[PDB]
């Protein structure tokens, strides 16, 4: 029990976490999280040669965001915390990184043409 | 002929000599990690510099719209009858008027001099 | 396998509060650190800078253990916030904000140096070898 | 739908569309409208406030206005001055300048009292005639004659004390790029250079060399190890080894340093060359002692230790490569670029890439009236803020109060610009010895073709008597952008030059919208990548700054070119180079590059079908012109750098016929090869039949013919 | 023809690529005369 | 320039006007006394005998190997001649240096100057000292190699960097 003491539990549990990049306007929508903090629902479809993840906004939060999965290779990532009681804790190791993007961002099609 | 990096501090391993078993040992000068040498040669200096640029030219040069083309010399590895040729365009230009070719067929990239 | 034919749907929440700030602790893969070898760790802000900005000092295994220095990344939410997504017993997902990015690197405890003496050393070396010439 | 052998009347109907819209002095009129809409608002907006002090005060500037040129009569009644009275009464054609200032007093006296004085007078700026801010903008010939003005007068000059002054475009070496030369007289065997300037915000431009000492250094010591890579940073006296300045940024280890400089460890020939660079820098093996080493020799030798470690901190942070980033964060970028600068110096020593050319016209930029008056306006706005303090402190120590309308010395900006323009020396009045002379000479009004040939003239700032021929001889890259025949004799042969008929100089834009597209098209940033995934990737530069990598360059290049073809998202004046061999991609957006239009060619046929001609000969009552021709992807502006990755055909009906042919992958085609001549050299009949020096004499002789 | 050989006569006229190379030759021939005068004048003044 | 290299005209004049130490192309014209002035072969031999020739002009490549014993012969095929020397073993006075230097020569550049490694072998010894020791092949073998070790009297400052210094010093200061 000391201030500079770091909890290693998460790591030693091999606890995994997911990492997702989110646009600010969506994140600004999320600061207005519905209810306790709910923002919506995540949908995951995996097939024999294709895997699809997306998130859909809460109907309340509204008043499809597909995910792009990103590699975490080349650099080991873990999450470590600082409590409001300044206690330190390692929650886990990052097992996934991702970046949701708005669907059909205008022309792209024109720039392909 | 290559180079050796330390396995602890990731630095350059120097060659050293031990007076016990007459074997080359590679040592570090930050830590003292050790190991023996497999080829037992250190320095080589090529003065002829007769490196054939067939090992330096890239296969995507056949996408250049400013290079001459030929219907005479076909490719051997694929049989395509269109090539694109050029000169050394590098140093060692004393007697350098050879003519390297590159096949223009997509996904062949075969290169050859003559 | 389920990674191929696997399907599912889970709820996502983003709580407006947390009991602890969330940061990222990044390691070079090239080191392939065995976290199992970490019996204990100490974690303190670096003392060279003599708080929230302070680089971290990580000391593995209490007394006898490894040591790393963590340096803060330039930005973390300059254009896009980073979230920690965690699976809950109810299957629903929980998202946690990333407060900061710290870069952790390994430290060389041996090989101490003093450039004052080494400056004179290089000059002497650049002199003795230059002498006794021809 | 194709145009067979009706070509001789078709090429002269698109050229007519060009000049009916652009004109001949759009060179001058477009750089001015830029300096006065954007480049002047940014200078006052990006200026440090003057917090000063007990209470303390605030002052910051918000918005700039202008009014139409006006003359104040003898009894103080204003009236708009027409350009003719300015010539008759020896007046000056200028416009007054205002600003909004807000003043908040901060004394924590339980209240923050703020107040503002909007539209405060500052000074007067000259106005280039026929601009968007002149009294003659957008008038019809019935009104131009009513003010006693000529409808054929081109415009593009100032009226200063009755006279008519014209600004000469000055040449200048390109910035934010790496050049490798070889001084065969001094101690160095090779040298690199990079002049950096952080987006039009710095009065100086910090330059940094990365040298390499000579091989034949007579001395048994250095005979065995070899040459040592050295660096000559700014604001320091002594040379510095590169490994030292590398460690001052962190990166003390020698496995991490030697991955910013060498991108693949299967190359023993290069690693052998960098080995004797560590031996002498195996001295400062930690950060703080390294900062002391460079911090020991500055403009001030530090007596204490903390000041040197402080002094070495910013000089390595705000004077080293300011174009990459000037913030104290993001110092991994200053390491990669400094590594690329050294990785490129070794390639020039192993003989794997050729040295750069000094006079290659793709390494030059041009300073029009825009980037010249903006440089002169900074040094006089700082000088106006430096003397509001001196008036505030003297006036606030007595603690009375403050009044700002009496602090602004209005004669600073008015007489500052008007002086240097009228006399030419590009400096200050007490600085009639430190300035660049020869700019801003008097317009030539001998004959109408001597007027046009004056508003289109370049000038290389090298000396006027140096006997070195290489800055005087004709470069081949001058094809189509500078007239080859027109030049004066005497001592100024080849130093002043006139630009060709269709040559167009760019005006500049912001790289913001391309960067936001690049990141969403699968471009890995520099930070979040491993230095081993860099050997088979094409480093992507933008405007001089390394901003990522990409494992699929060609599709991006064609897509970008295609986007540029419609200029759909890209200002049609950006150039996008891709060199297959060196495996990188460059993009430019700045001002000063010189362009010229060409005809885009698909597989082997032109993209200009007959449908474009029979509707282009009708511009009078159809509203279809040059602009609707660029926006349809049939012509395209081609810079000088981009002109090395292209394959041109001179004439359609003769070079694009399938046969036993020269080439078969033509990418562009010329409009008419007669547009490679200047203004005074395109009035000669059959000049393709004369000896060459004869065409030079007449072009310098039809400028003094009475008419 | 690709490196400077002009094969026409002044009566039959030159093609554009030949008109450019001719201009280059003329330009160098024009610079040398501009140098020569100053050089010779100064050296003669010294000697005399 | 329209005329190898000779300076004429007004720059040659002011090279004569002053007697500045630096002519832009100093050159001594030479004439030949005997039948050597008649036949091209003796002219060419005195030509080669006058021209300066260093070592790096007659070498193909060099390599620093490591033979702790002269019978180790790390490279595969040099064992024959080094061995036929080894059955006549001389100069094992103090030690045998484990560090070796191996040099390859180009007979093209060798014969054009009428050189063969015998004279080189004595002068690379006679002229530098006796700290070096040269054994060599027979020229009937196509490739001309000669191997050198330091004189072992020094082994009873590192010898590797010293050997690299000597290698980088002899190919430019040869004076053949
Ligand atoms: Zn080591
Ligand atoms: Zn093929």
């Amino acid at each position: 029990a000391e201030r500079g003491e770091l909890d290693l539990t998460g790591a030693k549990q091999n606890t995994g976490v997911w990492l997702v990049k989110v646009p600010k306007y969506l994140s600004q929508q999320w600061a207005k999280a519905s209810g306790r903090g709910e923002v919506g629902k995540l949908r995951i479809a995996k097939t024999q040669g294709r895997t699809e993840v997306s998130f859909t906004l809460n109907e309340d939060l509204a008043n499809e965001h597909p995910f792009v999965l990103q590699s975490v290779g080349g650099q080991t990532l873990t999450v470590f915390t600082e409590s409001s009681s300044d206690k330190l804790s390692l929650e886990g190791i990052v097992v996934q990184r991702a970046e949701c993007r708005p669907a059909a961002s205008e022309n792209y099609m024109r720039l392909k043409r | 002929v290559g180079i050796r990096f330390c396995q602890e501090c990731n630095n350059m391993l120097y060659p050293k000599e031990d007076k016990e078993n007459r074997i080359l040992l590679y040592a570090c000068r930050n830590c003292d990690y050790q190991q023996e040498a497999d080829n037992s040669c250190i320095y080589v200096n090529k003065i002829t510099h007769e490196v054939d640029e067939l090992t330096q030219i890239i296969a995507d040069v056949s996408q250049d719209p400013t290079l001459p083309r030929t219907e005479d010399h076909p490719c051997q590895k694929c049989g395509h009858k269109e090539a694109v040729f050029f000169q050394s365009h590098s140093a060692r230009a004393e007697d350098a008027m050879r003519l390297y070719y590159v096949c223009t067929a997509p996904h062949c990239g075969h290169r050859w001099t003559e | 396998g389920p990674s191929s034919q696997n399907v599912t749907e889970y709820v996502v929440r983003v709580p407006k509060n947390t009991t602890k700030k969330y940061n990222i602790m990044a390691f070079n893969a090239a080191d392939k650190v065995n976290f199992a070898t970490w019996n204990q760790a100490r974690l303190e802000r670096d003392l060279s800078n003599k708080p929230e900005d302070q680089p971290w000092l990580l000391r593995v295994n209490g007394k006898s253990g490894r040591k790393f220095k963590g340096i803060k990344k330039g930005g973390v939410t300059e254009n896009t916030s980073y979230y920690i997504f965690t699976q809950c017993p109810d299957g629903a997902f929980e998202a946690f904000p990333v407060h900061n990015w710290y870069n952790f690197t390994p430290l060389a405890r041996h090989r101490t140096l003093t450039a004052e003496e080494a400056e004179e050393e290089w000059e002497r070396r650049n002199k003795v070898l230059n002498h006794f010439s021809i | 739908e194709i145009t067979p052998d009706l070509w001789q009347e078709a090429c002269w109907i698109v050229i007519s569309s060009y000049f009916d819209e652009k004109g001949l002095v759009r060179q001058q009129l477009d750089s001015f409208d830029e300096f006065i809409q954007m480049s002047v608002q940014r200078i006052v907006e990006d200026a440090p406030p003057i917090d000063l002090q007990p209470p303390r005060y605030l002052l910051k500037f918000e918005q700039i206005y202008l009014s139409k040129p006006t003359h104040w009569e003898r009894d103080g009644a204003p009236s708009p001055m027409m350009p003719n009275e300015a010539r008759l009464r020896n007046l000056t054609y200028s416009a007054p300048l205002y600003v909004d200032i807000t003043k908040t007093v901060i004394k924590e006296g339980e209240e923050q009292l703020q107040t503002q004085h909007q539209k405060t007078f500052i000074g007067k700026i000259p106005i280039m005639l026929r601009s968007t801010y002149c009294l003659l903008n957008g008038l019809t010939d019935r009104d131009l004659c009513e003010l006693n003005e000529c409808p054929l007068d081109p415009g593009g000059y100032f009226i200063i004390n009755g006279s008519e002054k014209v600004l000469i475009a000055q040449e200048k070496m390109a910035t934010n790029t790496v050049y490798v030369f070889a001084k065969k007289d001094s101690k160095y065997a090779y040298t690199g250079e990079c002049r950096s300037c952080l987006e039009n915000s710095s009065r100086p431009t910090s330059t940094i060399w990365v040298s390499m000492l000579a091989r034949g250094g007579q001395g048994a010591k250095k005979s065995a190890i070899g040459q040592r890579i050295v660096a000559t940073l700014p604001y320091i006296k002594q040379e510095v080894p590169i490994i030292i300045v590398f460690r001052a940024l962190g990166f003390v280890s020698d496995r991490d340093i030697l991955e910013h400089i060498i991108y693949d460890f299967e190359d023993p020939e290069m690693m052998e060359m960098v080995k004797p660079s560590l031996d002498e820098a195996f001295v400062i093996q930690e950060q703080n002692v390294a900062l002391n080493f460079i911090g020991s020799r500055g403009a001030k030798p530090g007596v204490t230790k903390e000041k040197r470690i402080k002094y070495a901190k910013e000089v390595l942070q705000k004077e080293m490569l300011p174009h990459v980033g000037v913030s104290d964060f993001c110092e991994t970028k200053k390491a990669y670029f400094l590594g690329y600068m050294v990785h490129r110096l070794l390639l020039a020593a192993l003989g794997r890439r050729e040295l750069d050319d000094r006079d290659h016209y793709g390494n030059k930029r041009l300073d029009l009236a825009g980037p010249l008056l903006a440089f002169l306006f900074r040094g006089m706005f700082k000088n106006l803020l430096k003397e509001v303090r001196i008036y505030a402190q003297k006036f606030i120590d007595r603690g009375k109060d403050f009044n700002l309308e009496l602090a602004i010395k209005t004669r600073i900006i008015s007489d500052g610009l008007k002086y240097s323009l009228a006399t030419g020396n590009w400096g200050d009045q007490k600085k009639a010895h430190q300035a660049r002379a020869g700019v801003s000479q008097v317009l030539n009004r001998l004959t109408f073709a001597s007027t046009l040939s004056h508003l289109r003239r370049l000038n290389s700032p090298i000396g006027r008597d140096g006997k070195l021929a290489k800055p005087r001889q004709l470069h081949n890259t001058l094809w189509g952008m500078v007239c080859p025949a027109e030049t004066p004799e005497g001592h100024a042969v080849g130093l002043v030059k006139n630009l060709a008929l269709m040559a167009y100089i760019s005006v500049g834009s912001q790289p913001s919208p391309i960067l936001e597209f690049l990141e969403e098209w699968s471009m890995e940033n520099l930070e979040e990548i491993s230095p081993a995934a860099i050997a088979d990737a094409t480093k992507i530069f933008v405007n001089g700054c390394w901003v990522g990598i990409h494992k699929d360059p060609e599709q991006l290049m064609n897509t970008l070119r295609k986007l540029r073809r419609q200029m759909d998202i890209i200002v049609s004046e950006v150039s996008m180079i891709r060199d297959i061999r060196e495996r990188e991609i460059r993009i430019y957006t700045d001002a000063g590059r010189i362009c010229r239009p060409l005809l885009i060619v698909e597989k082997q046929k032109l993209l200009l079908k007959k449908r474009h001609i029979d509707q282009l000969k009708e511009r009078e009552y159809n509203n279809y012109s040059w602009q609707d021709l660029v926006a349809s992807g049939v012509v395209e502006y081609i810079d000088t750098l981009e002109e090395e990755t292209v394959m041109l055909a001179m004439t359609p009906d003769d070079l694009q016929e399938k046969e036993v042919a020269y080439c078969s992958t033509y990418t562009h085609c010329e409009i008419h090869p007669s547009m490679i001549l200047g203004v005074c050299a395109s009035i000669i009949p059959f000049p393709d039949h004369n000896q060459s020096p004869r065409n030079t004499y007449q072009s310098a002789m039809g400028k003094q013919a009475m008419g | 023809e690709s490196r400077g050989f002009v094969e026409n006569s002044y009566l039959a006229g030159l093609t554009p690529t030949e008109f450019f190379f001719h201009a280059m030759g003329g330009r160098e021939g024009l610079i040398d005369t501009a140098v020569k005068t100053a050089e010779t004048g100064y050296i003669q003044r010294r000697l005399i | 320039f329209h005329y190898k290299n000779v300076t004429l005209g007004v720059p040659r004049l002011k090279e004569l006007i002053n007697i500045s130490k630096k002519p832009k192309t100093p050159s001594l014209t030479v004439f030949l006394l005997g039948q050597s002035a008649r036949d091209a072969e003796r002219a060419k031999d005195i030509l080669c005998r006058l021209e300066h020739t260093t070592l790096r002009k007659v070498t193909a490549n060099t390599a620093i190997y490591y033979d702790p014993n002269p019978q180790s012969t790390v490279v595969a095929e040099d064992q024959e001649w080094v061995n036929v020397y080894y059955e006549m073993p001389d100069f094992d006075v103090a030690r045998i240096s484990p560090w070796l230097l191996r040099v390859e020569l180009d007979r093209k550049h060798m014969t054009d100057r009428k050189l063969t490694m015998e004279q080189i072998a004595e002068k690379i010894n006679a002229g530098f000292g006796d700290d070096l020791n040269c054994i060599f092949n027979d020229d009937n073998a196509e490739k001309l190699v000669l191997r050198i070790r330091i004189m072992n009297s020094d082994e009873n400052m590192d010898d590797d960097v010293f050997l690299r210094c000597i290698e980088s010093n002899m190919l430019t200061d040869m004076t053949l």
